[PDB]
C-alpha cells in the first residue's frame, strides 16, 4: 500500500514523513477530476458512457468517416475527450474558411452535443448555480479544511502555497469566500475584468495569512472572448443569463471562438497565450530548491505533465507523494504482460531505487476524503466554533 | 556535465577566531529543515553536528550558539575531527586541530556518514553486541566490542528506578549465548 | 574480570573507580555524587557532565576505551526481566 | 502534545524553540495538564491541596507510590506537621476500610 | 623500485608522500607521447621502423648525399623525427629562394612522405575522425579520472591546475567537453578563431554568489592549426579539418602546399610561426619559478636539451619538488655502470644518485605506466560514486 523507495512502510513512519514535509519553503498540490465526486462531480470515464448512450447515431460518422475516435478505446471507454473538442473546432474552423457548406453544418451538432454533456456535470448544484453563499453547504467542508490546514502551517517569513488544477469548476472560490481568504487567479477589475499576467507577483501587506494563488490549466466556465480581442470574465449568476441557460436547455451553437474550455480553440494567437502562461508558472516552480508536492485525483494520462514531473527529479532537493487507488491490478497487469500507457508510467516510477518518491494506494485509503486527514492541526489552532451561537441570536432580537 | 557535489549548501564561512567557527546562512531557509537525496535534516539546533568540504577531506563540528545580527542570521561551532577515505570505504579520525578556509560550504550530515562516526573496525563485527540506538536521530544502532569491555574493570552508576539491573541482566545474557564456555558469577 | 553497580559513587574508594576502563552512567542528581565522577576521569570534556542532571528514563551516557567519541544512547529492553517488585499495599487491602 | 483527543506532558529538556517564535502565557487549562497524574491512578488517588501561586489546581497523588517506601515529614515548631498527619490518616483510613494503623 | 634521496622506501611512505604534495599552492603535469599509446597511439621508434620499411628509396640518398641523418642512429632507431622536419624546410626554403628547381621537388617529394606517416599515426580513430560525441568511447576513462581529480581537490583562493603536454592529438580535448569543463589554450571565436597570448590571465567567476576550468599548454603544436594566406594562425574543427587538408594528406599521394601547417615544430623560421612557439615554453619556464610548486612527470622520455637544462635550473630552490615515472631503471643503472649508455640514460641515473629529499623516481615496467598513475593520487570524499542521472535519462527516453 505504502512504498518508499521500492520497500514498504507503516503508518507512523509514513505519517511522520508527511509532517516533516509540509515544513519546508515551498508546498504545492495538484488535484484531478477525482477530487470532485465527493460534491456531485463525474469523471472522464462516466462522460463518454452517458454520451455513448444518449448519442448512438453521431457516433458511427466519427468513427468510419471522419476517423477521430478509433473503436477498440470507444469500446473500452478510454478516450480523451478535450483533444477531440479541439480536433473538431479546428475541422469546423478548416470548413468554414473554404465555404463548404455541407461539412459545416455537421459538425455544429457534434459540438453542441458535446459541449452539454461536458457543462451538464460542470454545474455541482444543478439550478442553484445563479444564487449567492454556495459554499456554506456540507459538500464543501474538506475543501475548507485543506485550506485551512495548507495555510495555518506557514511560519513567519516564508511564502504562500500554490494550488494547481486540472478542472474548470467553481468549488475552490465557493469554499474560499466562506471562510475569508483571497485567491489570486491573474484578474483584475469588476466592471470590465482582464486578464493581466503579472498579478502573480504581488502580495498583500498591512499598514497599521490572506492570500493564496490559484493556476486553471485547462480554464473555466466563466471565462469568454468577444469581439474584442481580449479575454474577459463575470460571475457566475451572470454567465447563467448570458450563455449557459441556452446550451442546456436549447441547441444552440453559432460562435466558434467563445469560450475557453476545455483546452479548445488553441488556434487563435489570443486565446492560447492563457494556457502557455499557466503552462510555463507550473514549470518554474518546481525548478525551485527545497519544494514538496503532492498529487490527488489525477490520472497519469498526460505525456507532457509526466514528461515534466520526472525531468525535475535530477534535482537533489525535490520531493513528491502521488495517490493511486488501482495500484495491484496494473502491477498485475504489467507483470502478466500489456497495460496502457498510465500503468506503465506509475509502475516505472514505483520500482524506481529513489528516496525522493513515495506511492500510496489502496481501496478507499487512498481518495481525497482520506488525504486531508494525513495533514496536522497546529496545537493552538483555535477549533470550537462559538461565533455563529451569537449570531443567530443577534438575529432573534430583530 | 560535471558534478563536484549531490547534496546542497547551507551558508558560507565568513570568520575565524581561534577554534571557533562563524557562518551566515542564505536567504531562503526559514524552517530549519534542509532536505538531500536520502531525506530532511534539521541542522539549525544547539547540539547538532554540521560538515565542511576542505579538498580531499570531511570536517565535523557541533553547533553552540544561533542569534540574529530582512536580518541575517549567525552560527558558531566547534570541530571535533574529520573524515577520511582511504582504498574504498571512510574512516574517523579524532583530532581536531584542522580547520576549514574562508569562503568553505556547510553542509548537513546524512545518515550514512552518521553511521561511519558511531561505529567500530569491521574486522571485529563477529566479537560485537547490540546495546541500543541513537538518542537525537534514533536511525544508527550502536556496537561494542566484547574483548574491549570485559577486559579492564566497567563501571555502572546511576540513581534508583532507572535501569541498572535491566542493562546488567542484558549485558550478562548477551555474552553466554556467544561464548558459552564462560563462567559468569 | 568485574563489575560494579552502585547508586552512590562517592562512597567508594577512590582508587577502585579511577582503575576501570569504561563507564556507564544513568541519570545522577546530587553535588557529591557528580564530583567522584569529574575526578576519575580525565580532564578536556565538559558539555556532556551537564546532560545528565536530567537524563530521561533508559537513557545513558557512555565513554572509554571501547568507544571512538561520548555517545547518548537509548538502551534495549530485557526480554524475559527480572523480578518486577515487591508487594503492593492495595491488592492486599482490598480482598474483601 | 496530543495523544488522542486531549493533551499530554513530557519531562525532557533537551528540545529548544526557534529564532522568530512568539510567547504567549499560560491559561489555567494548561497549568491543570502540567501538575497531573498518568490517567489510571485516580481512583487510588487521595487530594492534599492546592497550588500556591495561583490557587486554582487541586494537587492529587497516589496511594502505592506514596506508602510503598519510608515518608518524612519536617519542619519548625508552630507550623502545621500535626494538622497534615491527621488529615493523611484519616482520608487513608477512609478510602481502605480494611487497613492497619499504630 | 622507488628511490627518495638514493635509499628505499615502500608503497605505503609513497602514497602518503604523494598525499600531501596535493595539497600545495600550485600543481602541474606534464605528459609525453607515451601517455596516448593505450588510446591508439605509437611511441617515436615505432614511426621510423614504418618509414624504413615502406620508403627504402630515400633513405639512402637522406644519409649519403645531404647528411642529415647518421647510420649509428638509423640501425638502433634513435632518431629524433621532429629535428628532421625543421632542417628539411630550411632545405627547401633555400632552394627555393635561390632558384635550383632540381632541387626542390626531392625535397617536396620527403616532406610528402614524413607528413603522410606523423599524420596517420595521431588520429586515434581512424575514419571516425570527423565525428560527434568520440569522448564517450572507453579508450578515454582514465584522462577523465585524471582531469576530474585534478579540479576536485583545490580549496577556494587557490590557483587552477596546469597542464602541459608535447602531443598534438584531440583525446583531452575530447575527454574535457564530456565532463563539461572549459579547457583555456589561446584561442577566441567561433567564425574566425585567432591567437591571444594576453587571455591565460584570465578567470570565470559568479555573479550572485563557477571555478571550473583549467589551462593547457601545448609545446608542439596541433593538428587543427594553419596558416591562412594572410598572417595568421588560425583555429578550426576536427570535421572542417578533415574536409580542408587532412584527407588528401593521408589518400593524396603528390600532395604538398608549403609553410601552411603548424606541427611539430615545423616552420620556426618564420617570424609569425616562431611566436608561437616562444609563448608556450616562457609560460613553462615562468611556472616552476614559484616558491611552492610540485610537478609530476609521465610519458617523457627524456630526449630534450632545453627542457632538461630548464628543470635542472630550478632545483636550485629550497621548495621545489618532482616525481618522475621511467619504467626502465635497471637497463640504464647497469649500461651506465659498465661503460656508459645514451644520453637521457645518463641523465636519469644522474638525477638519480642526487642526495636530495626533493627528487623521487620510480621505475619497474608495467608499475609504472599511465594508468597505474592515476590511482596513486587521492579521490574525494563527496565526490559522487554511483549512478543516478543515467536510469532517469533513459527512463525519459523510454517515454513515447
Ligand atoms: N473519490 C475519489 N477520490 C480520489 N480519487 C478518485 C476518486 N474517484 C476516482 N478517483 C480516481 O481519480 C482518477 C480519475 O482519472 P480521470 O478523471 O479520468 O483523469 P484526470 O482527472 O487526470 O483527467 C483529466 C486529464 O486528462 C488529460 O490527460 C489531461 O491531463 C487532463 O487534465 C482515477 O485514478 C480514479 O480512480
Ligand atoms: N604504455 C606506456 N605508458 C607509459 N609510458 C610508456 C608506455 N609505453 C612506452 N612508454 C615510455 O614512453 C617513453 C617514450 O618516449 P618517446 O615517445 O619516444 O619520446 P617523447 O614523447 O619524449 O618524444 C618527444 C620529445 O622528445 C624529443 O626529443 C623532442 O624534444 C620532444 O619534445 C619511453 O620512456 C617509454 O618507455
Ligand atoms: N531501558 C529501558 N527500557 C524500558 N524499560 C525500562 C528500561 N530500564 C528500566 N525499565 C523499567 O524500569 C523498571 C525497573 O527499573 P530497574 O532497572 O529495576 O531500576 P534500578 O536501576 O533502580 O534497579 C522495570 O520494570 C523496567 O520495565
Ligand atoms: N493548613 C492550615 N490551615 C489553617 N491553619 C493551620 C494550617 N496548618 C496549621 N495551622 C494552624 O497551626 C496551629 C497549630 O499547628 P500545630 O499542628 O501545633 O503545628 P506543630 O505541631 O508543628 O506545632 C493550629 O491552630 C492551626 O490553626
Ligand atoms: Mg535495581
Ligand atoms: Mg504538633
Amino acid at each position: 500500500s505504502i512504498y518508499q523507495g521500492g520497500n514498504k512502510l507503516n503508518e507512523d513512519d509514513f505519517r511522520s514523513h508527511v509532517y516533516s514535509l509540509c515544513q519546508l519553503d515551498n508546498v504545492g498540490v495538484l488535484l484531478g477530476a477525482g477530487a470532485s465526486v465527493g460534491c456531485g462531480g463525474k469523471t472522464m470515464k462516466d462522460v463518454w458512457k452517458s454520451f455513448k448512450q444518449n448519442y448512438p447515431e453521431l457516433l458511427g460518422a466519427l468513427i468510419d468517416k471522419y476517423l477521430l475516435v478509433s473503436q477498440i478505446d470507444s469500446d473500452n471507454n478510454l478516450v480523451n475527450v478535450e483533444l477531440l473538442i479541439d480536433e473538431a473546432t479546428k475541422f469546423l474552423s478548416v470548413a468554414k474558411t473554404r465555404r463548404c457548406e455541407d461539412e459545416e453544418e455537421e459538425f455544429r451538432k457534434i459540438l453542441s452535443s458535446l459541449y452539454k454533456e461536458v457543462t451538464k456535470a460542470a454545474l455541482l448544484t444543478g439550478e442553484q448555480f445563479r444564487e449567492k453563499n454556495q459554499g456554506k453547504k456540507d459538500a464543501f467542508k474538506y475543501h475548507k479544511e485543506l485550506i485551512s490546514k495548507l495555510i495555518s502551517n506557514r511560519q513567519p517569513g516564508q511564502s504562500a502555497p500554490a494550488i494547481f488544477t486540472t478542472n474548470y469548476d467553481l468549488a475552490l472560490e465557493w469554499a474560499a469566500e466562506d471562510l475569508g481568504i483571497q485567491l489570486f487567479n491573474g484578474f483584475s477589475g469588476l466592471h470590465t475584468r482582464q486578464f493581466y499576467p503579472q498579478n502573480f507577483d504581488l502580495a498583500f501587506r498591512n499598514v497599521n495569512h490572506y492570500h493564496a494563488y490559484l493556476y486553471k490549466l485547462h480554464g473555466s466556465l466563466t471565462w469568454y472572448q468577444n469581439d474584442s480581442l481580449t479575454v474577459n470574465e463575470v460571475s457566475a449568476s451572470q454567465a447563467y443569463d448570458e450563455y449557459i441557460n441556452d446550451i442546456i436547455n436549447k441547441d444552440d451553437f453559432y460562435r466558434g471562438q467563445h469560450l475557453i474550455y476545455p483546452g479548445a480553440n488553441k488556434y487563435s494567437h489570443t486565446i492560447g497565450f492563457v494556457y502557455g502562461e499557466m503552462f510555463r508558472r507550473f514549470g518554474e516552480f518546481i525548478s525551485k530548491p527545497q519544494t514538496a508536492l503532492f498529487i490527488n485525483g489525477f490520472g497519469f494520462g498526460d505525456y507532457h505533465i509526466n514528461r515534466i514531473i520526472l525531468g525535475a527529479l535530477l534535482n537533489p532537493s525535490f520531493h513528491v507523494v502521488i495517490y493511486y487507488p488501482e495500484l495491484k491490478e496494473a502491477i498485475t497487469k504489467v507483470s502478466k504482460g500489456g497495460g496502457s500507457e498510465a500503468e506503465k508510467a506509475i509502475v516505472t516510477l514505483k520500482n524506481m531505487a529513489f528516496n525522493q518518491v513515495t506511492v500510496v494506494g489502496g481501496g478507499s485509503k487512498a481518495y481525497f476524503n482520506s488525504f486531508v486527514e494525513h495533514l496536522p492541526y497546529p496545537v493552538l489552532f483555535p477549533r470550537d466554533n462559538i461565533v455563529d451561537e451569537l449570531v443567530e441570536a443577534i438575529a432573534n432580537l430583530s | 556535465l560535471f558534478k563536484l557535489t549531490e547534496i546542497s549548501a547551507i551558508g558560507y564561512v565568513v570568520g575565524l577566531e581561534g577554534e571557533r567557527i562563524r557562518i551566515n546562512l542564505h536567504e531562503g531557509l526559514q524552517g530549519r529543515l534542509a532536505s538531500h537525496r536520502k531525506g530532511v535534516s534539521s541542522v539549525t539546533q544547539p547540539g547538532d553536528l554540521i560538515g565542511f568540504d576542505a579538498g580531499n577531506i570531511l570536517v565535523v563540528a557541533r553547533v553552540t550558539d544561533m542569534a540574529f545580527v530582512i536580518p541575517l542570521r549567525q552560527i558558531i561551532a566547534y570541530a571535533i575531527g574529520f573524515v577520511k577515505r582511504e582504498l574504498n570505504g571512510y574512516v574517523f579520525i579524532s583530532e581536531d586541530w584542522r580547520l576549514p578556509a574562508l569562503g568553505s560550504s556547510a553542509v548537513p550530515l546524512t545518515s550514512d556518514f552518521l553511521n561511519i562516526i558511531y561505529s567500530i573496525d569491521k574486522e571485529e563485527l563477529p566479537k560485537a553486541v547490540e546495546l541500543g540506538v541513537d538518542s537525537r536521530t534514533k536511525t544508527v544502532k550502536i556496537f561494542a566490542s566484547v574483548d574491549k569491555l570485559l577486559s579492564r574493570h566497567l563501571a555502572v552508576l546511576g540513581s534508583t528506578g532507572y535501569g541498572k539491573s535491566n542493562f546488567n541482566a542484558l549485558l550478562t545474557r548477551k555474552v553466554s549465548e556467544k561464548y558459552p564456555n564462560s563462567r559468569i558469577v | 574480570s568485574l563489575i560494579v553497580s552502585t547508586q552512590r559513587p562517592s562512597e567508594l574508594s577512590p582508587t577502585v573507580l579511577a582503575m576501570c576502563s569504561n563507564w556507564f552512567s544513568l541519570r545522577l542528581t546530587n553535588e557529591r555524587d557528580l564530583q567522584a565522577l569529574r575526578y576519575a576521569m580525565e580532564s578536556g570534556n565538559e558539555q556532556i557532565l551537564k546532560q545528565i542532571s536530567g537524563l530521561p528514563r533508559g537513557d545513558a551516557v557512555a565513554f572509554g576505551s571501547a568507544f571512538n567519541l561520548p555517545v547518548r544512547i537509548s538502551i534495549n529492553q530485557a526480554r524475559p526481566g527480572p523480578k518486577s517488585s515487591d508487594a503492593v499495599f492495595s491488592e492486599e487491602w482490598a480482598n474483601c
